[PDB]
């Protein structure tokens, strides 16, 4: 048996934990979930816990933690502190066409390697003078080389050939410049792969007409959140694609989109898909591989069913059903 | 009887440029140009032939120009160009997989990212400034509250990232919201940047005007142009102090047909009509518009962009026809 941290987190998220459990229970998962909260209060203290918890455990599975942004400057987001201290430094996210989820675009599979720890995400900003403020986006050269480096060789094991790096060195001639560089270096290490570089203006406009495209992107915070955000919105939405989060020791699962839900939590509407993709991604790093393959094919199966649609899909189909459809496929 | 300055730019730029005045002429629209080159030369300023022109007439309109400081930006710090305007409407006669787009991004286009300060704090760490001031959040915000009521708009929609970037952008979004309480005939909402994306490229229709600061509005106004057809069918505007607005092509220079007469003028032309509605002429604005719609629709004289076999000449000619046939 393993032991990980579960952070229930707010909006959807706890409602979303407890059918989490419910499918491992129902499928043996030998998983024990050892919870942490984070509150809504200004002072560190739950999310200190919570890191020390990830540490002792090093891996967790959690829900969004709602920001408010009407709190100071000094109240900064829990998500980001936690992904910051924990260096939690590759966001990745897949976005493959679902065959049952009819969209807009078809074909569409791209594996999407952010940085998650630098950038715009900083947390530096300051005011000179009375109504002048400077926030400051950071890029260095060790990060930069960090995530590149994992981004290619994530393609290069997932017998993928081309590396996109996507970037706004047009305009940030220094610190996107810097982070193209980067890429650049590491691309002499990997000559079978095609490496190429889009503006982020272009590239969107590229996502919206010709998505397919696209194979292995990598790219600084702010443009990733863009990115993450358009190709989840290509293959379905919000409820559809499971996010990771990567550092040296520790790894954290959640979905891609990172949305607390607020508007539908508690209402029995939320799309479980993307917060048991990936539970499977966690256990497959647990390599507890049968677990994950089980859950993850009776997942994909419920979704072969449009009668099983959750509204983010243009279904009417509860969370419960689709709970019930998951560990009806489940067989032992 | 108005005057405007006329920059027909690089590559295919004084082709399109000949095409919107001959269209123009066509409709009898009560405009006269003032044909003006802008070259960026030492003093780095732009030959203030134009800028003497432009500071009288008021109204520009720009083709695309080529890419040493981008002669986009002397522009917009010479006449204050502080507001982008990027209305994205579907093209009936040219389907993309969004077919009931209707949206405005309004960009604030002096500051934010752009500030044009980085730092190497030490080899192999940089830094970006990102600057957010009260004055140009509060002049954005009220050029966007303004131009909801005077296109009758209903919804302005403020995007920003507040969450993680709490000063600056938290600044912007107070602005928005003070103004937002002042013009409250003028619906307000406000969404982070990464919601606004998700749910743009799943139902655009959703939303309205969008006023945002410089990065976002720049990445957004061309996702939104990805959602109609692209750059070559997207109108712009950069409206600035003292009344001025340069209406301007955002498509490329295409200097390899150059002279060939397959260029593509809907762009520009669309942006022509932005002017023209900008300066109260809305039959002559409708009747070109109807007249490109009408032409883009049949269409036998699609330009080779629009995936047609026809030339430049052809498709401007059938705009000039069947706008003469609107009287
Ligand atoms: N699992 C899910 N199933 C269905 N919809 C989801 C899911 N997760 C997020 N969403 C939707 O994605 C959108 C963005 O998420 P966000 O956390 O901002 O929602 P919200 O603030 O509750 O939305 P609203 O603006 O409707 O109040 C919302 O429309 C939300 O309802
Ligand atoms: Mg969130
Ligand atoms: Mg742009």
């Amino acid at each position: 048996r393993h032991t990980v941290t579960m952070i229930p987190g707010d909006g959807i998220g706890p409602e979303l934990m407890l059918h989490v459990k419910s499918v491992f229970r129902h499928a043996c998962v030998p998983v024990d979930f050892e919870e942490v909260h984070v509150s809504s209060n200004a002072d560190e203290e739950d999310i200190r816990n919570a890191i020390m918890a990830i540490r002792r455990n090093r891996v967790a599975l959690k829900g969004n933690i709602e920001t408010n942004h009407n709190l100071p400057p000094s109240h900064k987001s829990r998500n980001n502190i936690l992904r910051t201290s924990l260096d939690l430094y590759a966001n990745v996210i897949h976005c493959k066409s679902l065959p049952g989820v009819v969209t807009r675009h078809k074909d569409i599979d791209i594996l999407i390697v952010r940085e998650n720890t630098e950038g715009e995400y900083s947390s530096l900003e300051h005011e000179s003078v009375a109504g002048v403020v400077e926030s400051l986006k950071i890029i260095t050269k060790a990060k930069s080389l960090r995530i590149a480096e994992y981004a290619f060789k994530l393609a290069q094991e997932s017998g993928r050939k081309k590396v996109t790096a996507v970037h706004k060195a047009n305009i940030m001639k220094l610190g996107d410049g810097l982070f193209l560089q980067c890429c650049r270096e590491v691309a002499a290490r990997y000559p079978q792969i095609t490496f190429e570089n889009m503006i982020v203006d272009n590239t969107t406009m590229q996502l919206v007409s010709r998505p397919q495209q696209f194979d292995v992107m990598v790219m600084p915070n702010l443009y990733g959140n863009i990115v993450n955000n358009v190709c989840a919105g290509l293959v379905g939405g919000p409820g559809l694609v499971a996010g990771a989060n990567y550092g040296h020791v520790y790894a954290v699962f959640e979905t891609a989109t990172r949305n607390t839900g607020k508007s539908i939590a508690n209402k029995n509407i939320a799309n479980p898909t993307a917060t048991l993709l990936a539970s499977c991604m966690m256990l497959d790093h647990l390599k507890l591989h049968s677990y994950a393959t089980s859950i993850r094919k009776a997942v994909l199966a419920s979704m072969d069913n449009e009668n099983m649609h959750t509204p983010d899909i243009g279904g009417q189909g509860t969370t419960s059903e689709a709970i019930q459809d998951v560990i009806r496929h489940i067989r032992v | 009887v108005q005057t405007v300055t006329l920059i027909p730019g690089d590559g295919i730029g004084p082709e399109i440029s000949a095409a919107v005045m001959k269209i123009f002429d066509a409709a009898k629209a009560p405009i006269q140009w003032e044909e003006r080159n802008v070259t960026a030369i030492q003093g780095w300023m732009i030959p203030s032939e134009a800028k003497e022109s432009m500071d009288k007439n008021k109204m520009g309109l720009k083709g695309p120009l080529k890419t040493h400081p981008s002669m986009n930006l002397l522009l917009r710090k010479t006449f204050d160009l502080y507001a982008n305007v990027r209305p994205c409407v579907s093209i009936e006669g040219y389907k993309t997989p969004y077919t009931d787009v209707n949206i405005v991004t309004i960009r604030e286009n002096t500051e934010g990212e752009y500030s044009g300060i980085e730092h190497v704090i030490v080899d192999g760490v940089v830094q970006s400034i990102k600057l957010i001031t009260e004055g140009a959040s509060k002049r954005i915000a009220e050029f966007a509250f303004e131009y909801a009521r005077n296109n009758h708009r209903s919804n302005v929609t403020a995007v920003h990232k507040a969450n993680i970037m709490r000063m600056s952008d938290g600044l912007f979004l107070q602005k928005c919201r003070e103004v937002a309480e002042s013009c409250k005939d003028i619906k307000f909402n406000e969404m982070y940047l990464d919601t606004v994306c998700l749910n743009m490229v799943q139902d655009p229709s959703q939303f309205d005007v969008l006023v945002m600061p410089n990065l976002y509005g720049d990445i957004l106004s061309d996702l939104c142009a990805g959602l109609i057809g692209g750059l070559g069918v997207t109108p712009s505007g950069n409206i600035g102090a003292n009344g001025v607005a340069i209406f301007e092509s955002v498509h490329g220079t295409a200097p390899d047909i150059a002279g060939k007469d397959m260029a593509n003028p809907t762009a520009l032309l669309l942006s022509a009509v932005m002017m023209l509605r900008h300066m109260g002429l809305f039959d002559h604005a409708a009747r070109i518009e109807a007249a490109c719609f009408a032409t883009i629709k049949d269409g036998k004289s699609l330009t080779k962009d629009l995936g047609g076999n026809a030339k430049c000449s052809d498709f401007t000619e059938e705009i000039c026809r069947r706008v003469k046939d609107l009287d």
